[PDB]
Protein backbone atom coordinates (compact mmCIF):
# COMPACT_ATOMS: atom_id res chain seq x y z
CA UNK A 1 0.00 0.00 0.00
CA UNK A 2 2.69 2.10 0.67
CA UNK A 3 4.49 1.75 -2.50
CA UNK A 4 1.62 1.50 -5.16
CA UNK A 5 1.69 0.84 -9.16
CA UNK A 6 0.42 2.58 -11.48
CA UNK A 7 -0.23 1.79 -15.20
CA UNK A 8 -1.57 3.70 -18.13
CA UNK A 9 -3.89 2.18 -19.85
CA UNK A 10 -4.42 4.02 -23.64
CA UNK A 11 -5.05 2.91 -26.87
CA UNK A 12 -7.48 -0.03 -26.74
CA UNK A 13 -11.43 -0.96 -26.48
CA UNK A 14 -12.28 -1.77 -22.60
CA UNK A 15 -14.29 -4.85 -22.05
CA UNK A 16 -15.51 -3.76 -17.97
CA UNK A 17 -18.25 -6.89 -18.60
CA UNK A 18 -15.49 -9.06 -17.77
CA UNK A 19 -14.82 -7.42 -13.97
CA UNK A 20 -18.02 -8.66 -12.70
CA UNK A 21 -17.29 -12.57 -12.82
CA UNK A 22 -14.65 -11.75 -10.16
CA UNK A 23 -15.88 -11.65 -6.49
CA UNK A 24 -18.72 -13.61 -4.86
CA UNK A 25 -21.12 -10.58 -5.84
CA UNK A 26 -18.81 -8.22 -5.92
CA UNK A 27 -16.69 -5.40 -3.60
CA UNK A 28 -17.39 -2.98 -6.63
CA UNK A 29 -18.71 0.38 -5.03
CA UNK A 30 -18.38 3.09 -7.98
CA UNK A 31 -17.56 6.67 -7.55
CA UNK A 32 -18.70 9.85 -9.69
CA UNK A 33 -20.18 7.87 -12.48
CA UNK A 34 -22.67 5.44 -13.28
CA UNK A 35 -21.63 1.99 -12.76
CA UNK A 36 -23.95 0.43 -15.93
CA UNK A 37 -23.34 3.08 -18.69
CA UNK A 38 -18.87 2.92 -18.79
CA UNK A 39 -19.52 1.05 -21.79
CA UNK A 40 -20.88 3.62 -23.92
CA UNK A 41 -19.52 6.49 -23.08
CA UNK A 42 -15.81 7.30 -24.21
CA UNK A 43 -12.97 8.52 -22.16
CA UNK A 44 -9.67 10.26 -22.81
CA UNK A 45 -7.29 8.44 -20.37
CA UNK A 46 -7.65 5.42 -18.09
CA UNK A 47 -4.88 5.14 -14.88
CA UNK A 48 -5.33 2.49 -12.71
CA UNK A 49 -3.58 1.59 -9.23
CA UNK A 50 -3.10 -1.42 -7.35
CA UNK B 1 -34.72 32.15 -82.50
CA UNK B 2 -36.58 30.00 -80.02
CA UNK B 3 -35.53 31.25 -77.25
CA UNK B 4 -39.32 31.69 -76.01
CA UNK B 5 -39.56 27.63 -75.80
CA UNK B 6 -36.31 26.86 -74.30
CA UNK B 7 -36.88 29.78 -71.37
CA UNK B 8 -39.64 28.32 -69.86
CA UNK B 9 -38.07 25.03 -69.86
CA UNK B 10 -35.25 26.60 -68.26
CA UNK B 11 -36.88 28.08 -65.60
CA UNK B 12 -39.20 25.34 -64.85
CA UNK B 13 -35.91 23.07 -64.55
CA UNK B 14 -34.55 25.58 -62.44
CA UNK B 15 -37.00 26.12 -59.91
CA UNK B 16 -37.06 21.71 -59.67
CA UNK B 17 -33.49 22.13 -58.91
CA UNK B 18 -33.24 24.72 -56.01
CA UNK B 19 -36.29 22.97 -54.49
CA UNK B 20 -34.79 19.86 -54.46
CA UNK B 21 -31.73 21.77 -53.50
CA UNK B 22 -33.15 23.13 -50.59
CA UNK B 23 -33.29 19.60 -48.46
CA UNK B 24 -29.54 19.92 -47.14
CA UNK B 25 -30.02 23.19 -45.45
CA UNK B 26 -29.57 23.65 -41.53
CA UNK B 27 -31.79 26.52 -40.70
CA UNK B 28 -29.69 26.84 -37.99
CA UNK B 29 -30.30 23.33 -36.11
CA UNK B 30 -27.69 20.49 -34.86
CA UNK B 31 -28.53 18.19 -38.01
CA UNK B 32 -30.49 18.06 -40.99
CA UNK B 33 -30.72 15.13 -40.61
CA UNK B 34 -33.86 13.40 -39.22
CA UNK B 35 -33.31 10.32 -37.21
CA UNK B 36 -29.91 11.60 -35.93
CA UNK B 37 -31.75 13.83 -33.77
CA UNK B 38 -34.21 11.83 -32.67
CA UNK B 39 -31.83 9.14 -31.48
CA UNK B 40 -29.25 11.04 -30.30
CA UNK B 41 -31.21 13.80 -28.43
CA UNK B 42 -33.44 13.71 -26.12
CA UNK B 43 -37.17 14.37 -26.78
CA UNK B 44 -38.17 17.70 -24.71
CA UNK B 45 -36.08 19.90 -27.31
CA UNK B 46 -35.64 17.60 -30.45
CA UNK B 47 -39.28 18.29 -30.76
CA UNK B 48 -38.74 22.11 -31.59
CA UNK B 49 -36.09 21.54 -33.67
CA UNK C 1 -38.51 5.95 -2.85
CA UNK C 2 -35.57 6.51 -1.88
CA UNK C 3 -32.24 7.01 -3.82
CA UNK C 4 -28.99 8.50 -3.79
CA UNK C 5 -27.86 12.12 -4.02
CA UNK C 6 -25.77 11.44 -6.95
CA UNK C 7 -28.26 9.65 -9.17
CA UNK C 8 -31.45 11.71 -8.75
CA UNK C 9 -30.48 13.44 -11.77
CA UNK C 10 -31.85 10.24 -13.94
CA UNK C 11 -35.57 11.01 -12.44
CA UNK C 12 -35.95 13.30 -15.47
CA UNK C 13 -37.67 13.29 -18.58
CA UNK C 14 -34.82 12.09 -21.14
CA UNK C 15 -31.85 10.75 -19.43
CA UNK C 16 -30.41 7.05 -18.95
CA UNK C 17 -29.06 5.50 -16.29
CA UNK C 18 -29.57 2.25 -13.71
CA UNK C 19 -32.76 3.45 -12.29
CA UNK C 20 -34.15 5.29 -15.21
CA UNK C 21 -33.94 1.76 -17.34
CA UNK C 22 -34.57 -0.46 -14.61
CA UNK C 23 -36.03 1.02 -11.88
CA UNK C 24 -37.92 3.72 -12.52
CA UNK C 25 -38.50 5.22 -16.10
CA UNK C 26 -40.78 8.66 -16.75
CA UNK C 27 -42.65 9.27 -20.07
CA UNK C 28 -41.58 11.64 -22.89
CA UNK C 29 -44.60 13.79 -21.70
CA UNK C 30 -44.09 14.47 -18.40
CA UNK C 31 -46.69 17.12 -16.21
CA UNK C 32 -45.73 17.04 -13.19
CA UNK C 33 -43.50 17.88 -10.31
CA UNK C 34 -40.38 16.42 -7.72
CA UNK C 35 -39.20 16.91 -4.20
CA UNK C 36 -36.40 15.81 -3.56
CA UNK C 37 -34.69 16.50 0.35
CA UNK C 38 -31.83 14.91 2.39
CA UNK C 39 -32.85 12.12 4.76
CA UNK C 40 -29.24 11.46 5.80
CA UNK C 41 -30.53 11.57 10.00
CA UNK C 42 -33.14 9.05 9.41
CA UNK C 43 -32.24 6.63 7.03
CA UNK C 44 -28.65 5.90 8.17
CA UNK C 45 -27.33 2.87 10.35
CA UNK C 46 -23.78 3.39 11.18
CA UNK C 47 -23.97 -0.66 11.08
CA UNK C 48 -25.23 -0.26 8.32
CA UNK C 49 -29.22 0.01 6.13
Amino acid sequence: VYAWNRKRISNCVADYSVLYNLAPFFTFKCYGVSPTKLNDLCFTNVYADS
Amino acid sequence: ALGKLQDVVNHNAQALNTLVKQLSSKFGAISSVLNDIFSRLDPPEAEVQ
Amino acid sequence: FVIRGDEVRQIAPGQTGNIADYNYKLPDDFTGCVIAWNSNKLDSKVSGN
